[PDB]
């Protein structure tokens, strides 16, 4: 029983060992595209700040 | 599992850290563009007047 | 000079009503044409599915399975319209079709022509290069008899009879509406 | 015939007389596109291309205009250039190889830019 | 000494303004023009009038050669680059630097869609962080190796930090 | 039961389930009813096909040169073409049953099959 | 001029006739005035040169 | 986009396109019927229908006919009702209920009617 166990166990082992490994390039890849979407949100709303500045004055 | 681990949570901390980095970029960048927006509406608050 | 500018503007009116009219008739029977490619797609998925099974039991030893030791003749079946107006479609596959040509003389084969359609006979016949053995009248709408008899020619000659080596079919995918792309297909071994 | 030679004339005459055929076929080039043609035409039109755009020269006035140093043709290197391209000996380069290019010699070196 | 050729079938949809890049021509320019636009914009004219009659042939081939789509795209952001809005006149280094981002290709990463707000905001980074690049070329009226260098750095670091309509990245 | 797809190379002609199907392969007749083995034959060239169909008669199809086929979920039959009785001219079947050709002949012979010849 | 247009392809120098030309409502007064407009920052210079 | 709003402008040609676009499929429709249109054209050709039907009116000249008094439909609304419509907003209204109805208000009652 315990054989058998330590087949599957050691199989979704290297399926969490492919994916893992994937899903850290993945995830690092999108919390960078968040961070610059936060940074252009920011200079964006920094613009249409400055304009509206500029509109008031 | 284990490195794979190690480099998930090193990939997780290394964007966290890149992205503060961004945002403190972009937020200087964000000053500097309100700065000369501001600077342009003096100007034409100026030529206005 | 007005008469003939005049004339001329009737000319062009004539052309270009005639002309909007194909390009309805033409979107009418891409529809309908791709209903029928669409129509056969089930016999094709079944017959490959069925063919790959006997090929799993079979002693893969068919002729049409083993190359010839010695290649010399490789037919080549040119799918062409039998009609104009048909923009670059002849251009492309007639192009395709001389790339083909040269790449089998760089490995040292012989091509051999099978033409399906008038304006590919007409652009191999100005160029010299004789046709086995031709089919018309059928580009615009074929039928399973037609694709019967030409798989018929096609095969008997790989058997052979002078015979071919080897035999491709170059003809247009239909990938999308917005773009086709003439390819060339080894059909045989 | 007389003043300029044979070969000069006939090349010159042919050279016409591609051009001529081209400027016949400028209504159905315009609606249908060379495609509709017959091979014999499709031919003509594209060496007739070509011969019209090699008759461009980079002239040296036009330096000031393009920056390009202007290049000359003697009478016999474009006797015999004409006299190969109508025969269609250059009819499988781009049409671009041709354009201000003042030359066989510039006329292989752009193709090769090309 | 010359013609702008403004067209009303460019005009009325969007192209504004309307040259007409084929026929319109500056007979006594080249000399007057600074040696930094005629450096960065030197074939601008001769691309610009082949991409437009390219147009025509690649509006219903199926496919062309991979210079083709090469001058097709590198045309239609320059189109998008030269089109300027009205009463905003652009100092003559912001032309200088607006035209080298197309000229050179760096917009070819940047879609059609968005090269408008790319160049745009380009020049106000550029006006707001490296003013040095325009006061070169104003003080200097030629565009400087190391300048050039620092532009590209500029550009290539700014495209990191760009959106496209889409939401892919620019780079 | 089964699930039957009568396929000509041009269409999908008919998929409609069955209790039972009859046809004679190159090899002998066959019958098949659910369950079935997984099976791949070769119909004879005049050859014909009856489905018994869970509701009304059964229908006759007059094929020319198919291949049958079953397997747990399906029962296909990949016809050059196919007609169903009820389209088939006697006429015609005649007549090429009547010609010289093993083709034509062997088409014209099918259809008499399948019509009730 | 102002324009990266003609700025550009077209340059216009001091001493040049550079016509103008084009059909009704295509921008042809919206040059000429963009130009004018852009000559304020020489005219703040105060440089007859300029 | 100057002396009018920008965000008028930007709903005024978004419904010109949108017209534009129905006008070059009037010649498929008219002849290889409505059917043959793919999804995204039938939803285009209903909201360009509802559109072309919204842009008529209930002109006071026409109050000594039907005793229905005209309406007045200020361009805030308008602006709004076709940016609206442009976005599909009443797509799923029948095309009668666009006819003759001065903005929303009239819009909205006349679908309740219907
Ligand atoms: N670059 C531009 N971007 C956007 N709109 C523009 C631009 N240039 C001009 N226009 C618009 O073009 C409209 C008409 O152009 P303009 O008045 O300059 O043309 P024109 O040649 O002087 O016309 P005309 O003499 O026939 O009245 C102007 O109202 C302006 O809104
Ligand atoms: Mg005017």
């Amino acid at each position: 029983a315990e054989r058998e166990a330590m087949l599957a166990k050691t199989a979704a082992d290297n399926r969490k060992s492919a994916e893992q490994v994937a899903a850290a390039q993945a995830d690092y890849e999108k919390e960078m595209a968040e961070a610059r979407a936060q940074a252009s949100a920011l200079r964006d709303e920094a613009r249409a700040a400055g304009r509206s500045v500029v509109d008031e004055k | 599992l284990a490195d794979a681990d190690a480099m998930h949570a090193k990939a997780l901390a290394d964007a966290k850290a890149e992205s503060e980095k961004v945002t403190e970029e972009a937020k200087q960048d964000s000053e500097r563009i309100a700065a000369q927006l501001s600077e342009q509406a003096g100007s034409e608050a100026e030529r206005i007047k | 000079t007005l008469r003939e500018l005049r004339g001329r503007i009737r000319s062009a009116g004539s052309i270009k009503k005639i002309t909007k009219a194909q390009e309805l008739i033409a979107t009418s029977r891409i529809a309908k044409a791709q209903a029928r490619v669409e129509a056969a797609r089930p016999y094709a998925a079944e017959i490959t599915n069925m063919l790959t099974e006997l090929a799993g039991a079979s002693a893969l030893d068919h002729p049409l399975l083993v190359e010839r030791k010695q290649p010399k003749r490789a037919g080549v079946l040119v799918v062409s319209s039998d009609r104009g107006l048909c923009g670059a479609y002849n251009a492309n596959v007639l192009r395709r079709a001389e790339e083909l040509f040269s790449l089998l003389r760089d490995e040292g084969k012989d091509p051999v022509l099978y033409v399906v359609g008038r304006k590919a006979l007409g652009y191999f016949s100005f160029r010299q290069r004789t046709v086995v053995e031709s089919w018309t009248g059928f580009s615009e709408r074929p039928t399973y008899e037609n694709a019967r008899e030409i798989a018929d020619t096609l095969v008997n000659a790989f058997m052979a009879i002078l015979g071919v080596d080897e035999l491709h079919i170059v003809f247009t995918e239909f990938r999308s509406m917005l773009s086709q792309t003439a390819v060339a297909r080894r059909a045989a071994p | 015939p007389a003043i300029v030679g044979d070969e000069h004339y006939r090349v010159a005459q042919e050279v016409i007389r591609i051009l001529q055929r081209y400027k016949d076929l400028q209504d159905i080039i315009a609606i249908l596109g060379i495609d509709e043609l017959s091979e014999e035409d499709k031919q003509l039109v594209n060496r007739a291309r070509r011969i019209e755009r090699f008759l461009s020269q980079n002239m040296m006035a036009a330096e000031q205009f393009t920056g390009q140093p202007g290049s000359t043709v003697p009478l016999k290197e474009t006797i015999e250039a004409f006299d190969k391209l109508t025969k269609g000996e250059f009819d499988h380069l781009p049409e671009q190889a041709f354009f201000l290019i003042g030359g066989l010699d510039d006329l292989a070196k752009k193709a090769e830019s090309l | 000494d010359g013609q702008c050729f403004l067209e009303s079938d460019l005009f009325n949809q969007g192209v504004r303004p309307a040259i007409n890049v084929g026929v319109s021509v500056s007979r006594v320019g080249g000399a007057a023009q600074i040696k930094a636009m005629k450096e960065v914009a030197g074939s601008l004219r001769l691309d610009l009038s082949q991409y437009r009659e390219l147009e025509a042939f690649a509006a219903f081939a199926s496919d062309l050669d991979a210079a083709s789509k090469a001058q097709l795209d590198r045309g239609a952001r320059l189109v998008e680059l030269l089109k300027q809005p009205q009463y905003s006149p652009l100092a003559v280094e912001e032309q200088v630097v607006a035209i080298f981002l197309g000229t050179q290709g760096h917009l070819d990463s940047v879609p059609v869609e968005d090269v408008q707000r790319f160049e745009s905001e380009l020049l106000e980074h550029v006006k707001a962080s490296h003013s040095d690049i325009f006061d070169g070329i104003r003080e200097t009226k030629k565009l400087s190796e190391e300048a050039e260098e620092k532009l590209v750095s500029v550009i290539n670091e700014f495209k990191k930090g760009f959106q496209a309509s889409d939401g892919s990245s620019v780079v | 039961d089964l699930n039957v797809e009568i396929v000509a190379v041009e269409r999908e002609l008919w998929s409609g389930p069955a209790t039972f199907v009859f046809t004679r392969t190159t090899a002998g007749e066959i019958g098949i009813l659910p369950r079935h083995i997984p099976l791949v034959a070769q119909l004879v060239d005049d050859a014909m096909v009856r489905v018994e169909r869970e509701g009304e008669d059964d229908l006759r199809i007059a094929v020319d040169g198919g291949f049958l086929s079953v397997t747990e979920e399906t029962v296909r039959i990949l016809v050059e073409n196919a007609q169903f009785e009820s389209e088939i001219d006697a006429d015609a079947a005649k007549e090429d049953a009547a010609s010289d050709d093993e083709r034509t002949a062997a088409w014209g012979r099918a259809r008499l099959r399948a019509l009730g010849q | 001029t102002g324009i990266k247009a003609i700025d550009a392809m077209t340059p216009i120098g001091r001493g040049q006739r550079q016509l103008i030309i084009g059909d009704r409502k295509t921008g042809k007064t919206a040059v000429c005035v963009d130009t004018i407009l852009n000559q304020r920052e020489a005219w703040l210079t105060g440089d007859p040169k300029q």
